[PDB]
RNA sequence: GCAGUCAAGCGUUCAUAGCGACAUUGCUUUUUGAUUCUUCGAUGUCGGCUCUUCCUAUCAUACCGAAGCAGAAUUCGGUAAGCGUUGGAUUGUUCACCCACUAAUAGGGAACGUGAGCUGGGUUUAGACCGUCGUGAGACAGGUUAGUUUUACCCUACUGAUGAAUGUUACCGCAAUAGUAAUUGAACUUAGUACGAGAGGAACAGUUCAUUCGGAUAAUUGGUUUUUGCGGCUGUCUGAUCAGGCAUUGCCGCGAAGCUACCAUCCGCUGGAUUAUGGCUGAACGCCUCUAAGUCAGAAUCCAUGCUAGAACGCGGUGAUUUC
RNA sequence: CUCUUAAGGUAGCCAAAUGCCUCGUCAUCUAAUUAGUGACGCGCAUGAAUGGAUUAACGAGAUUCCCACUGUCCCUAUCUA
RNA sequence: GUGAACAGCCUCUAGUUGAUAGAAUAAUGUAGAUAAGGGAAGUCGGCAAAAUAGAUCCGUAACUUCGGGAUAAGGAUUGGC
């Protein structure tokens, strides 16, 4: 009765209940704050995890033992194909929160995002937007007058862009569609921008750059039903304890005679939306290129994907953020990736990189070659070939 | 940035890559990975191993 | 560190509890160190504190010359066994756990180390730096 | 146990900076007692372990007012329980007492929190030794040794998990309410400066790290091995070989993958409104006065931002809606 | 020398499984010891087959320490049925 | 057969193949394993676990009832051909 000593609690009550999330989409909850008198922009960006490795680059930190030197860090890669847009919804104040007032859809949707739409597409009749392009084919009126609804109204406009899981290795046909702020200049201007980029599309490179720090918003990779040790945290009980030890001892007083709220129970761990913030993006990847994996000191041609494919992922063939340390959710899943909500001045944060070499080994096992030409070149000929 | 070489297995360690030993003189070692180390810490002999 | 010292280290892994006995590397006439508690050290429910490659420990000689031993001393740990992992990327680890005998400032009661020291601790202390040999 | 009123004294001088006698008013219910209302067809009786939450009479940390505040250190007081309050030697102990770290190692409650949660060392059945007592049987908050710690599948609570019905089915969203989180230390520099006769000796801004806590994550390093994946070994069995069986996974070395560790790496937001307090203007009271009207600044506080859930009887936008 | 109910604790032994005070004092062991041991003894209330003292060997007996050992712990993780 | 052996482990004769079954492999268990660095700091207490272990050849203390203590302790060795 006052514990014999302190300890802080375990666990944090601010990630409660900890639930499976309701979508393995994580919400982006929040947007940055506008500044309609820059460009219009996009805020955030879809994706797909592919894995990580790891990075060599002289570290620029005035003061520290480590100034001018070389560090190695881990960096995770996430596959990001061009997005592409097919609507704009458009959202007003109210005195009860935003409100999306109406939506405006592209005239012609590809068969991914169609799919979204359905749970048993093959055997479906694919009758999906079928009867709303004819809004369009009367020269407009329909749609037209939409638009112009969101532009007089609407204190904000989001589009609905879609991934293109397709040029991912991923055997998911289905693909992602989310809404995405805009956040450039005068509502006007936004649904202008919005209704000229339908079916069109929009890469990363027009949103993210180097040294930039991200906020990455996932959901975390599942575990199921879970123990109190690894679930909270809590101590092991003695080797000696009758009934068990990876529990805890004392669920609660006997006043409130009530299990309460906030003492450690078994269940669910994993699978939780977390909105991670402060990544710095080390590298924007070109899928054009085949140097992606290439420096300006290690010349030779080589692209991001380890030998042998990403673990459990493939080869990342399109364009890529690739950002310092790592993000919630595993590979093959989809992240949000948002641009931060603050101006941060961390010097950390403002300090510009330059990767010197970026590994490339197999991660299938204890890697030791970076090409295939570097392992002949080292292993000889073996009793195959020539 | 330097690659350097296993003084077990004279495989190639490209960094963050293995473990350096500094045994009780001041020679230093390198093993690529937890197997070229094990076995110098068996005592094995990198002219014994055939694939060294 | 503790203090008395020269700069800051990175974090690096611990591998020295109290109740570790470390090798006596200097010529103070000591041959264990024992130690009783890490200088840095906060607080936690039952964790045993834990030093590492360059603090400043509180230590008793188990074995060595009578006059140096029934009384604590600080001293500097110049070798672990545990690997721990520079920012260069390198895991590495000594093959032993050494420590000098050193008062509060961080002067060394001995004037000689052998044995290689690894720099973390040749950073940390100047004293420990000058009577080193081999260093990493 | 804690807090006041008085002011003889202490404090070089000086009641009240910090104290305060002789007296006297109170508060508290972690002390002990007094009582015997509840339980004797039974509320498991100390300590510890584990974990949560609460009190504030605040030990640390934030911001202040005061000093017999030069500086440093400290002490008195305010707003403050947001956040922390430890590792050990002897003892069953609570307590106690030492060593040691530390920003600090504050005091308490929750059926003297917590035994279908543990443990069973003490206590208090039955065995046994001593000592004191007794003629004796036996007695002894005297010492000692050994002594079975039962049940949950029910309700509720708590943790997570489905889920009928609001035409059907799908996609994208809103945000009521509820939760919410970060913490603390050092170095460099300011600076051998301010202050000081000397001895000594700070801080703001800036930089680098660290402690404790939290959330993820598996490039790397490390742990794990039924990959019974490759190899090695013992015994036996299949006539030999080749290739295999059996030895509750026979043993040993390596061993990808997965899982996983301050044993690994990443990440942990910024606006407002206030409190104490110090002020402005300013009457009451032609002076004076931070206050009465009005008002500026202002804290680890609070409310938002942010972060988690999403009401299964809160809601919005959107797509497709049956010839068997 | 004396009081008293028959006498009045010898040889030994000890804060011992017998000591209240008591966590006795000193020494030792430890960073630190209500623990252990060696000593001390006006010893509440040790003590001579109500056996005293010693004692090699023996003990699933009670207790202290050292070395080795180790997931008992720091601090948890992983696998099999 | 191995081996000191009526031990353990594998086999021959004989005898069984009988102990509800299927699908999964969450938590927590019961039973069996492992763990980097430290090494009893855990605890009433090393409880539990770990460590040692066969044989040959060296070597071996105090003490003692001369019998012991003693596998004291401490070392080297061990396959196949
Ligand atoms: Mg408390
Ligand atoms: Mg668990
Ligand atoms: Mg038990
Ligand atoms: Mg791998
Ligand atoms: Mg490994
Ligand atoms: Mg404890
Ligand atoms: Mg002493
Ligand atoms: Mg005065
Ligand atoms: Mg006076
Ligand atoms: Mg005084
Ligand atoms: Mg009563
Ligand atoms: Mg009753
Ligand atoms: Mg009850
Ligand atoms: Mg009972
Ligand atoms: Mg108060
Ligand atoms: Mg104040
Ligand atoms: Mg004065
Ligand atoms: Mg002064
Ligand atoms: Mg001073
Ligand atoms: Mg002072
Ligand atoms: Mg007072
Ligand atoms: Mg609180
Ligand atoms: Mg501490
Ligand atoms: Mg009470
Ligand atoms: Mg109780
Ligand atoms: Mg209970
Ligand atoms: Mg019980
Ligand atoms: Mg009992
Ligand atoms: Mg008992
Ligand atoms: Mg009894
Ligand atoms: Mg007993
Ligand atoms: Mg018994
Ligand atoms: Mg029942
Ligand atoms: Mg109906
Ligand atoms: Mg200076
Ligand atoms: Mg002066
Ligand atoms: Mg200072
Ligand atoms: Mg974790
Ligand atoms: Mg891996
Ligand atoms: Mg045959
Ligand atoms: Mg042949
Ligand atoms: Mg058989
Ligand atoms: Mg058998
Ligand atoms: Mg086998
Ligand atoms: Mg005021
Ligand atoms: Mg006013
Ligand atoms: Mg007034
Ligand atoms: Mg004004
Ligand atoms: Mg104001
Ligand atoms: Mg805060
Ligand atoms: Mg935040
Ligand atoms: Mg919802
Ligand atoms: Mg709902
Ligand atoms: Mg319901
Ligand atoms: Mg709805
Ligand atoms: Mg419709
Ligand atoms: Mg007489
Ligand atoms: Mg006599
Ligand atoms: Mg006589
Ligand atoms: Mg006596
Ligand atoms: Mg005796
Ligand atoms: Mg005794
Ligand atoms: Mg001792
Ligand atoms: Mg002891
Ligand atoms: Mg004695
Ligand atoms: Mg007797
Ligand atoms: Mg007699
Ligand atoms: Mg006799
Ligand atoms: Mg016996
Ligand atoms: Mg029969
Ligand atoms: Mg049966
Ligand atoms: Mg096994
Ligand atoms: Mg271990
Ligand atoms: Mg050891
Ligand atoms: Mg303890
Ligand atoms: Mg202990
Ligand atoms: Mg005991
Ligand atoms: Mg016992
Ligand atoms: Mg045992
Ligand atoms: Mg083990
Ligand atoms: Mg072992
Ligand atoms: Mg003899
Ligand atoms: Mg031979």
């Amino acid at each position: 009765s006052h514990r014999k000593y302190e300890a802080p609690r375990h666990g944090h009550l601010g990630f409660l209940p900890r639930k499976r999330a309701a979508s393995i989409r994580a919400r982006v909850k929040a947007f940055p704050k506008d500044d309609r008198s820059k460009p219009v922009a996009l805020t955030s960006f879809l994706g797909y995890k592919a894995g990580m490795t790891t990075i060599v680059r002289d570290l620029d930190r005035p003061g520290s033992k480590f100034h001018k030197r070389e560090v190695v860090e881990a960096v995770t890669v996430v596959d990001t194909p061009p997005v592409v847009v097919v609507g704009v919804v458009g959202y007003v104040e109210t005195p009860r929160g935003l409100r999306s007032l109406t939506t405006v859809w592209a005239e012609h949707l590809s068969d991914e995002v169609k799919r979204r739409f359905y749970k048993n597409w093959y055997k479906s009749k694919k009758k999906a937007f079928t009867k709303y392009s004819a809004k369009y084919a009367q020269d407009g009126a329909g749609i037209e007058r939409e638009l112009a609804r969101i532009k007089k109204y609407a204190s904000v406009v989001r589009v609905l862009v879609h991934t293109q899981i397709r040029k991912t290795p991923l055997a998911q046909k289905k693909a992602h569609l989310a809404e995405i702020q805009l956040n450039g200049g005068s509502i006007s201007e936004k649904v202008d921008w919005a209704r000229e980029h339908f079916e069109k599309t929009v890469a990363v490179d027009s949103v993210f750059e180097q040294n930039e720090m991200i906020d990455a918003i996932a959901v975390t990779k599942g575990h199921g039903f879970e123990g109190v040790t690894h679930r909270w945290g809590t101590k092991k009980l003695p080797r000696k304890t009758h009934r068990g030890l990876r529990k805890v001892a004392c669920i609660g007083a006997w006043h409130p005679a009530h299990v309460m709220w906030s003492v450690a129970r078994a269940g669910q761990r994993g699978y939780h939306s977390r909105t991670s913030i402060n990544h710095k993006i080390y590298r924007v990847g070109k899928g054009d290129d085949e140097a992606n994996g290439a420096t300006s000191f290690d010349r030779t041609k080589k692209t991001i994907t380890p030998m042998g494919g990403f673990v459990h992922y493939g080869e990342i063939k399109n364009d890529f953020i690739m950002v310092k340390g790592c993000i919630p959710g595993n590979r093959k899943r989809i992240v949000t990736l948002r641009k931060s909500l603050y101006t941060n001045t961390s010097r950390k944060a403002l300090e510009e990189v330059s990767l010197k070499w970026i590994d490339t080994a197999s991660k299938f096992g204890k890697g030791r070659f970076q090409t295939p030409a570097e392992k002949h070149a080292f292993m000889g000929t073996l009793k195959k070939d020539l | 940035m330097k690659v350097e070489i296993d003084s077990f297995s004279g495989a190639k360690i490209y960094p963050g890559r293995g473990t350096l030993f500094v045994r009780g003189d001041s020679k230093i070692f390198r093993f690529q990975n937890s197997k070229s180390a094990s076995l110098f810490k068996q005592r094995k002999n990198p002219r014994r191993i055939a694939w060294t | 560190s503790g203090n008395g010292a020269q700069g800051t280290k990175f974090r690096i892994s611990l591998g020295l509890p109290v109740g570790a006995i470390m090798n006596c590397a200097d010529n103070s006439g000591a041959r264990n160190l024992y130690i009783i508690a890490v200088k840095g050290s906060g607080s936690r429910l039952n964790r045993l504190p834990a030093a590492s490659l360059g603090d400043m420990v509180m230590a008793t000689v188990k074995k060595g010359k009578p006059e140096l031993r029934k009384k604590v001393m600080p001293a500097i740990v110049v070798r672990q066994a545990k690997s721990w992992r520079r920012r260069d990327g390198v895991f590495l680890y000594f093959e032993d756990n050494a420590g000098v005998i050193a008062n509060p400032k961080g002067e060394m009661k001995g004037s000689a180390i052998t044995g290689p020291v690894g720099k973390e601790c040749a950073d940390l202390w100047p004293r420990v730096a000058s009577n080193s040999g081999v260093v990493v």
